[PDB]
Order: structure tokens, then C-alpha cells, then sequence
């Protein structure tokens, strides 16, 4: 069963780091590429960050360029968003998400509402 | 979200509940089975030009 | 000229 | 046994006519997917052009009809659905061009997986920036800061073939081909020229619309030809 | 407590992990490990049948194992009699995008539905000899992926809005519904007894379905991605799916677990169709790469290719008698092939 | 005199082996085309006549030049089909120029309202104005074996077939015109690919006749007739092998059906 399990979300003060992490099970990781959405208090789901197979081919999203960095473990299967210079409006519910089919260069749905291969999230309070 | 994590729950319950038969008799009968349907099988055993429908 | 058609007409007056 | 072989025969006869007829018929419509968010503007211009889990308009544009489907009463998981219009002429794309923390992201990244996606890799793409008057209304107002939306915007300079409209701020000519250029950055990148975009900005009640998209599907029809005969 | 709930979800699943790992006593590989190989299966084409204009989407054959209906969006439903290739009925549709078509078992309806979330079941039989929109089933919020008729007056519907519905057709209500799915439910497959159904989602998960119940009795996983297609194992306690992460599983239905995987490093393409042939020896495949390859259930081993299409094979059929498969593709061809 | 025999046995010579490969070419191409089913279409129809009037201008010719050069009927017939099959193999390049400009410029293709007219025109105003000649020459002349030119009688076939020079010349150009708008609205590889695509289409639209159309009759005794005979004489000979060469043998559909077809032989 597809399983993504996100942890190192937690209160933080303005302009500082955290390192979010996903442990991802029940798939071949190095297939799929991987993404980072967020759910703001009260707003919908918002793409932040992804990144592709081969861990080359790195994209975030306007509002956190220079300052979140994502990247991919494929020997240990997890994936990292190291967040710095945080902010007050990146107070979020963080979700692992995946692209829904390998070697496949389209990640259509990452930020649906009821997406199936996205993780639980976990909850940054800055 | 907490009825819909409360059902899941009950589904994980019934899911949990069922017994499962041993792997071993499950292959046992998936081949007997096909040893016992094998002859009826035309696209694994060719039929003759006069049999085949769309000869 | 038509090439074909003049090198015909050619060949027949001369 | 041969009569009824004759009478299987004569209505294979009568049903491939009428094949003829509807092949006719459907070879000379183009089916046109019209794809939006909601506020984008996007029923506005099927009022325009008309002036359930599906909605179909049919349109006439110098006797050439136009066959336009807004896809209502779906999901927002459109990786299945959306399979369905790879053989349509041209997807029509509107977005909310003066616009969920940053809109304009998901719009673009909407725009990248139907260019990326490997059954629309052949179909083109009409797009629409459906929202000029009220970028102009934003971007006057000073109220935009698209600058930390979208960094690129504290750099980008406007190419020197964007003609700006006439009496049009160079602000307003400069945030909506940045938002264009955008697109383009997308559409550019790994297009192998097997299907093309069409960036127009338009408003909600602009007539040219159903003009547009005529001069864009025309357009689309003939590179189809010039693709056949290895011309391009 | 909604922690709860999921603390509780998450010792549920992990016993149900080691319930499936204690029944793993031995492997399919090794059950089979006495049985020879098939060979190679060469399959030819027999008939091609034309006729549709856009690319077909779904077909199903006849219980007679002659007639079968195909389904093409530009909105036409046709019933070719697959011996002499003539077409018996060219049924215009009100909305020309379908995305499946069911036929009756009776053979007296077709069905088909779509983007229009509405399933249309057409009578082949009626006083005039035309073709006329007996029923139509509305009531989905989504579009309808797949639909199999029961009889002449229940159908089952899968839609793209995670859920299933057995419809009423007589009086044209829904009698059940069955919910449980996160993901679009892409195919759905009767059991020979027509008592259970498995229904493969876009969860990249299967479940099988009590349909005089309406309760989801098991949930099969093991699959990556998206699953276009299931289909029974002949024997009604076994089946497989074919998913987006171009690997085809068979699963059965008494140890709740995988049996077996058929996949290979040259395919990396998904399954859009499977089915089986009438011995289940052989798992017939249809992939996005525009072939369709023939694995021996048994041994996992490819031991054919359907080699033919021009474009994307979107679906199969194995008759009734097994005498012949049926493949449409995007290219708006219907092969047969034995 | 042998100055000119000569000259004019090798312009037969060149232009024989020329239609000779010409010919093997066209007829392995129209093979392929009307074997696989795929490839059955329009454009492909239409190119599949091109051939057929590229095979009938070759044999027509070798059995011309059989008959009269190795005043009865069957010569004057062996005279009237060269000039018959010569004037269709123009009109067909002049239908090939025609219809791609109709797929372009016209906004909408229609088939059914064209595709029969287009063929009728192009086997059949060769055959009109060649009937007409044919009559008057029987009417007026009727001597030898119409190999003999009889005043101002000549230009009936020659005057027709110039003008389908002409018109398809305009054309040509215009396609060039209207594929660099296709590159423009849409650099080196820009100006590279129009000029490949104006290279491939050089064949198809016969321009070459354009440099040597207005020629009259010149004198057999100069250099100007040696270097039209020979230019003419080689490019047309050719013309047909390049055609078969550039639109099946290297056309990227065909080259596929091919490789798929051989893949699943073996």
C-alpha cells in the first residue's frame, strides 16, 4: 500500500529552519517524481516545491524560491524539504506528495482535494 | 473527516475479522483449475481450421 | 519550349 | 441461410450510408475543450459565444462549425477524463491572468502537465488570459508586488517585439507578457513542434474571442497538413 | 478521537500485514514450479473490423460469442457480427463522448456511459427494429468508467466519482451504492455467480464488493499506481489487475493477498485492459505501447504478443467460449485475433 | 552531318537510363503504397496517380522512341499517346501543386466536393486538348507520322502545358511564402528547414521547367539548345526517381509501415 509518512513539522520562530522529512513505502521511489504541497489555515491546497526522478530537475513555487530546498534519498527512500528564512504566512499542513504514475513527466493532481498517493502531512506553526 | 476516519476504521475492523485460507491451498486450486479447464481453453490450444470460427 | 515535344518535332525535321 | 446472409448485408449497406453521412458530418466540426478554473472568467465567454456532466455548444463561425465542451459536474482529478480530448482540435485554456496563495501557479502547473502529458503531446492548446481589465485595474492600483509572487518580475525586462496596446501603462504591458512569457517558458520547453500554443489576452465580454480561436484552429489545421507532408 | 481513529487504522493494517505474511507459507512460483511452459503462443488476426471515426474506447463481446458492441466517441455505439464483419446496429449517442458500453447477456440491451455521468441502455429488440434510449440512468457525480449488466433490469455502474451504484433499470432508481474508494474506479468485473464484484480504483487498490450486501468485504493492495483493469480468474476466487505502474498482479480472493506479478524491465508502459482466457492459463494484457502481451498466469513468463495496433490498445475481450480475443485500440480498430 | 546523330543519341541514352530508374523507382513505390492499408489517403491517392502518370511518361516515351526511331496509324497513335502521357504527368504535377495549396489556403478542406473533379481535370484536359490537336491535325494535315510539326498546330498540346508550368511555378513559390509564415510566427534552423522543405518540394511542383519554359524552338547548331536539351532531357528522366525517392522511399510514414512490417515478418 502506497504509504507517505512525514515528520519534523513543528512551532518554530519566524526566520528559522526546519527539516521536514517523508519515509515513503509500498513503491519504487526512484521511479515516480515527488512534490511538495501545502494547506494553509482556511486556503486550499498550494504547490510548493517538486522534484523529479533523478533528483536533477528541481522546480518550487514563486513565494518560496532561495529558501526552501527540496531533495530525494533513493537509496533510503524519503524525500526533504529544508525550509530557512521562514515566515508567519508558512504556518501550513505539509503533504508528500507523488506524481500519480512512474517515468511519466506529467504530475497531474498532486494538490487535489481527496488526491489518493499523498501523504497525512504534518503541521508547521511559525 | 471523522466520520470518514470513524468508517475506515470499521472497514479496517471487518477487513481484520475474515480468516484466510493457507497460500498453498489457494495456488492448489488455481491449478487444478487450469489442469481441469486446460482442454477448453481454444486460445491455448489451437483449434483446426474447421473448428475455428473465423478460420 | 516543351522539352520532350521539341526534341521530337527536332529529331523529325532533321 | 443466404437470405439471411442478403438480409445482414443490406443493412450493413444501410448502416455504412449513413457511417458516410455522419463521417461527413464529423469531419467538418472541430471539437474545441474549454478548460478553466471557475472564476476565470470562463462562463462568461460561453455566454459570449452562445449569444450535467458535460455542457455542449455549438458554434458557426464563417460557415465553419466549432463543436466548444465545457466539462461541468467533474472532479478536479482530471488525469482520466482529460484522456478522452486527445483528438479534439484544440483545448481552449482560460486563466485568471490578475489572480489558493498563488493561483497563477496552479494555472501554470495545470498548463504543464496537458503539454507534458503523453496523450496530449499532439494536441495544441488555445490559450486565453482572461483577465486584462482587471490586471490593469491591479497593476495601476499598485496593489500587485508580483515581485514576490513570481521573482522573476524584479528582472524581467519586456521583449522588444511585445508591442504594447495603444494608450496601454508600460506596467500593465509588462505584467501581462510576463504572465504570457510564463506560459511560453512552459510551452517552449520540450514542445518538439508535435503541438503548439496560442497565447491571447482577452477579456470576459471581448467579440473577438470566437474570432480567435477561428484564426487559431485554421491556423492549427493547417500545420496538421504541413505535418504530413514532412514540411514541418 | 480522530487520532484514535488512525492509531487504531494503523494497528488494523499492520495485523493484517502479518495475518498475510503468516498465510504466505509457499509461493506461486514454486506451487507451479512442476507445471511446463505454454511456449510461445502465436496469435493472428483474423478480422479487423471498421467502421469508427475517433478512438475506441471500450467494447464487450455477445454471450453468443458472435455479436459484440464497440464503442467509439464520435458518439457512435457499433454491433458487429465478428464472423462476417457486418455491422447490425450504428447507434448514434447523445453525448459522443462514451467511455464505456456493456453488452446485455440476454443480448436484447446494450449500455454506455461517460462524461455526460449518465449510463444509456439501448433495446435492440423493439416493434419498429430500431435502436431508441429505453432508459436512462442519471444520478452519478461523475463520469461513468464502466458499467456490466446483471440482467435485463439491474446493471452495475462504476463512476468517477469513487463510487459504484447497482441501478434498477425498470424503475430507474439506484438500489445500491458502494463506497469505500479514494480513487476513480476504472473497471469493474462480475463474478461468475454474479454475487461478488471486484472494482479496481485509482487508490491503486482493488476490492471486491457483496452486491447484495453493498459492503466491501475485501481490499486487495499491492499495486503502485492507478488501476485501469480487473477481471476474474475464471473460477470466481482469484483475479487480476493491470495498473499505471506497467505491472500486471493477480490476487486471490481466500488468502486476501497477492499470488503473483507478471511484469518485465522492457515494459514500462501501463495496462489499460486485461482478461483471461477460458482456462485462465493465459492473462491477456493491453498496454499503452499499442501491443498486447499474452502471460502465462502460471509461470509469470510472456508467452505471447499481440503485435498490430497503431495506437493505444484501450480494450479487450475474451469470448465466452474462448474461441477468439478482441482488441480495440485508438486507431479506431477492432481486432480479432486467435 | 553525324555532329548532331550524335548529340541526339546521347540525349537518348541519358534520358533512357534516366526513365529506366526512373521507372524501376516510381513502380516499387506505388507497390508499397497501394500494399499497405494504412497509408491509404487523400494526399497518398493523389500521389499514387503522380506515379502512375511518372510510369505512363517513361513507357510512353521508350515505346515513342521504339516506333518511330528504331506515316501508318499505329505510329501517329505511338505519337499521340507520348504527347497524351507526357501532358497528364505535367497536369498531375499541377494537380499535386493544387491540392497541397488547397489544404493550406483553402481554410477547410473538403473532399468529397474536389477529390473527383481534381482527377478528372488532371486525366482529362490533357485528353481534351490533345483530342483537339489530334482532329485538327487529322483535318488539315493528316501526313506523315505527326512527327512532322504542320505550322502553328504544335502549340495546341505545347501552349496548354506551359500554362500548368506557369500557374504551378505561383503556387510553388506562394507555399514557400506561406511556410516561412509558419516559421516565423512560430535563426539558422529556421531559414535550414525552409529551405530543406523548399529542396523536397522541388521535385513535386516540377519548377525546373520554369528556368527553360519560355524558350521557343531554337536551332539545333548552338550552345543554348545543348544546354536546354541536356538539362531538360536529365532533370525530367529524373524527376520521377526523385519524386519516388523523397515521398515513399524517405517519407518517415512509409519508412515506418516498412519497419514494422519487417519486424513482424521476422
Amino acid at each position: 500500500q502506497v504509504q507517505l509518512q512525514e515528520s519534523g513539522g513543528g512551532l518554530v520562530q519566524p526566520g528559522g529552519s526546519l527539516r521536514l522529512s517523508c519515509a515513503a513505502s509500498g513503491f519504487t521511489f526512484s521511479n515516480y517524481k515527488m512534490n511538495w504541497v501545502r494547506q494553509a489555515p482556511g486556503k486550499g491546497l498550494e504547490w510548493v516545491s517538486d522534484i523529479s526522478q533523478s533528483g536533477a530537475s528541481i522546480s518550487y513555487t514563486g513565494s518560496v524560491k532561495g529558501r526552501f530546498t527540496i531533495s530525494r534519498d533513493n537509496a533510503k527512500n524519503t524525500l526533504y524539504l529544508q525550509m530557512n528564512s521562514l515566515k508567519p504566512e508558512d504556518t501550513a499542513v505539509y503533504y508528500c506528495a507523488r506524481c500519480p504514475a512512474p517515468f511519466t513527466r506529467d504530475c497531474f493532481d498532486v494538490t487535489s482535494t481527496t488526491y489518493a498517493y499523498r501523504g497525512q502531512g504534518t503541521q508547521v506553526t511559525v | 473527516s471523522i466520520a470518514q476516519a470513524r468508517k475506515l476504521v470499521e472497514q479496517l475492523k471487518m477487513e481484520a475479522n475474515i480468516d484466510r485460507i493457507k497460500v498453498s491451498k489457494a495456488a492448489a486450486d488455481l491449478m487444478a483449475y487450469c489442469e481441469a479447464h486446460a482442454k477448453e481453453d481454444p486460445l491455448l490450444t489451437p483449434v483446426p481450421a474447421s473448428e475455428n470460427p473465423f478460420r | 519550349a516543351v522539352a520532350e515535344i521539341q526534341l521530337m518535332h527536332q529529331r523529325a525535321k532533321w | 441461410q443466404r437470405n439471411e446472409e442478403k438480409a445482414q448485408r443490406e443493412a450493413n449497406k444501410k448502416i455504412e450510408k449513413q457511417l458516410q453521412k455522419d463521417k461527413q458530418v464529423y469531419r467538418a466540426t472541430h471539437r474545441l475543450l474549454l478548460l478553466g478554473a471557475g472564476e476565470s472568467g470562463k462562463n462568461t465567454i460561453v455566454k459570449q459565444m452562445r449569444i450535467s456532466g458535460i455542457f455542449e455548444t455549438k458554434f458557426q463561425v464563417d460557415k465553419v462549425n466549432f463543436h466548444m465542451f465545457d466539462v461541468g459536474a467533474q472532479r478536479d482529478e482530471r488525469r482520466k477524463w482529460i484522456q478522452c480530448f486527445n483528438d479534439v482540435t484544440a483545448i481552449i485554456f482560460v486563466v485568471a491572468s490578475s489572480s489558493q496563495t498563488n493561483r497563477l501557479q496552479a494555472a501554470l502547473k495545470l498548463f504543464d502537465s496537458i503539454w507534458n502529458n503523453k496523450w496530449l503531446r499532439d494536441t495544441s492548446v488555445i490559450l486565453f488570459l482572461n483577465k486584462q481589465d482587471l490586471l490593469a485595474e491591479k497593476v495601476l492600483a499598485g496593489k500587485s508586488k508580483i515581485e514576490d509572487y513570481f521573482p522573476e518580475f524584479a528582472r524581467y525586462t519586456t521583449p522588444e517585439d511585445a508591442t504594447p496596446e495603444p494608450g496601454e501603462d508600460p506596467r500593465v504591458t509588462r505584467a501581462k507578457y510576463f504572465i504570457r512569457d510564463e506560459f511560453l517558458r512552459i510551452s517552449t520547453a520540450s514542445g518538439d513542434g508535435r503541438h503548439y500554443c496560442y497565447p491571447h489576452f482577452t477579456c470576459a465580454v471581448d467579440t473577438e474571442n470566437i474570432r480567435r480561436v477561428f484564426n487559431d484552429c485554421r491556423d492549427i489545421i493547417q500545420r496538421m497538413h504541413l505535418r504530413q507532408y514532412e514540411l514541418l | 478521537e480522530l487520532d484514535q481513529l488512525r492509531q487504531e487504522a494503523e494497528q488494523l493494517k499492520n495485523q493484517i500485514r502479518d495475518a498475510r505474511k503468516a498465510c504466505a507459507d509457499a509461493t506461486l512460483s514454486q506451487i507451479t514450479n512442476n507445471i511446463d511452459p505454454v511456449g510461445r503462443i502465436q496469435m493472428r488476426t483474423r478480422r479487423t473490423l471498421r467502421g469508427h471515426l475517433a478512438k475506441i474506447y471500450a467494447m464487450h463481446w455477445g454471450t453468443d460469442s458472435r455479436l459484440l458492441v464497440s464503442a467509439s466517441q464520435d458518439g457512435k455505439l457499433i454491433i458487429w457480427d465478428s464472423y462476417t464483419t457486418n455491422k447490425v446496429h450504428a447507434i448514434p449517442l447523445r453525448s459522443s463522448w462514451v467511455m464505456t458500453c456493456a453488452y446485455a447477456p440476454s443480448g436484447n440491451y446494450v449500455a454506455c456511459g461517460g462524461l455526460d455521468n449518465i449510463c444509456s441502455i439501448y433495446n435492440l429488440k423493439t416493434r419498429e427494429g430500431n435502436v431508441r434510449v429505453s432508459r436512462e440512468l442519471a444520478g452519478h457525480t461523475g463520469y461513468l468508467s464502466c458499467c456490466r449488466f446483471l440482467d435485463d433490469n439491474q446493471i452495475v455502474t462504476s463512476s468517477g466519482d469513487t463510487t459504484c451504484a447497482l441501478w434498477d433499470i425498470e424503475t430507474g432508481q439506484q438500489t445500491t451504492t458502494f463506497t469505500g474508494h479514494t480513487g476513480d474506479v476504472m473497471s469493474l468485473s462480475l463474478a461468475p455467480d454474479t454475487r461478488l464484484f471486484v472494482s479496481g480504483a485509482c487508490d491503486a487498490s482493488a476490492k471486491l464488493w457483496d452486491v447484495r450486501e453493498g459492503m466491501c468485504r475485501q481490499t486487495f493492495t499491492g499495486h503502485e499506481s492507478d488501476i485501469n483493469a480487473i477481471c476474474f480468474f475464471p473460477n470466481g476466487n482469484a483475479f487480476a489487475t493491470g495498473s499505471d505502474d506497467a505491472t500486471c498482479r493477480l490476487f486471490d480472493l481466500r488468502a486476501d493477498q497477492e499470488l503473483m506479478t507478471y511484469s518485465h524491465d522492457n515494459i514500462i508502459c501501463g495496462i489499460t485492459s486485461v482478461s483471461f482466457s477460458k482456462s485462465g492459463r493465459l492473462l491477456l494484457a493491453g498496454y499503452d505501447d499499442f501491443n498486447c502481451n499474452v502471460w502465462d498466469a502460471l509461470k509469470a513468463d510472456r508467452a505471447g504478443v499481440l503485435a498490430g495496433h497503431d495506437n493505444r490498445v484501450s480494450c479487450l475481450g475474451v469470448t465466452d467460449d474462448g474461441m477468439a480475443v478482441a482488441t480495440g485500440s485508438w486507431d479506431s480498430f477492432l481486432k480479432i485475433w486467435n | 552531318e553525324t555532329r548532331e546523330r550524335e548529340v541526339f543519341d546521347r540525349l537518348g541514352m541519358i534520358y533512357t537510363v534516366g526513365y529506366s530508374v526512373s521507372l524501376a523507382s516510381l513502380t516499387v513505390a506505388v507497390l508499397i503504397l497501394a500494399y499497405f492499408r494504412r497509408l491509404h489517403c487523400t494526399r497518398n491517392y493523389i500521389h499514387m496517380h503522380l506515379f502512375l502518370s511518372f510510369m505512363l511518361r517513361a513507357v510512353s516515351i521508350f515505346v515513342k522512341d521504339a516506333v518511330l526511331y528504331s506515316g501508318y496509324a499505329g505510329c501517329r497513335v505511338a505519337v499521340t499517346f507520348f504527347l497524351y502521357f507526357l501532358a497528364t504527368n505535367y497536369y498531375w504535377i499541377l494537380v499535386e501543386g493544387l491540392y497541397l495549396h488547397s489544404l493550406i489556403f483553402m481554410a477547410f478542406f473538403s473532399e468529397k466536393k474536389y477529390l473527383w473533379g481534381f482527377t478528372v481535370f488532371g486525366w482529362g484536359l490533357p485528353a481534351v486538348f490533345v483530342a483537339v490537336w489530334v482532329s485538327v491535325r487529322a483535318t488539315l494535315a493528316n501526313t506523315g507520322c505527326w512527327d512532322l510539326s504542320s505550322g502553328n498546330k504544335k502549340w495546341i498540346i505545347q501552349v496548354p502545358i506551359l500554362a500548368s508550368i506557369v500557374l504551378n511555378f505561383i503556387l510553388f513559390i506562394n507555399i514557400v511564402r506561406v511556410l516561412a509564415t509558419k516559421l516565423r510566427e512560430t535563426t539558422r534552423q529556421q531559414y535550414r528547414k525552409l529551405l530543406k522543405s523548399t529542396l523536397v518540394l522541388m521535385p513535386l511542383f516540377g519548377v525546373h521547367y520554369i528556368v527553360f519554359m519560355a524558350t521557343p524552338y531554337t536551332e539545333v547548331s548552338g550552345t543554348l539548345w545543348q544546354v536546354q536539351m541536356h538539362y531538360e532531357m536529365l532533370f525530367n528522366s529524373f524527376q520521377g526517381f526523385f519524386v519516388a525517392i523523397i515521398y515513399c522511399f524517405c517519407n518517415g510514414e512509409v519508412q515506418a509501415e516498412i519497419k514494422k512490417s519487417w519486424s513482424r515478418w521476422t
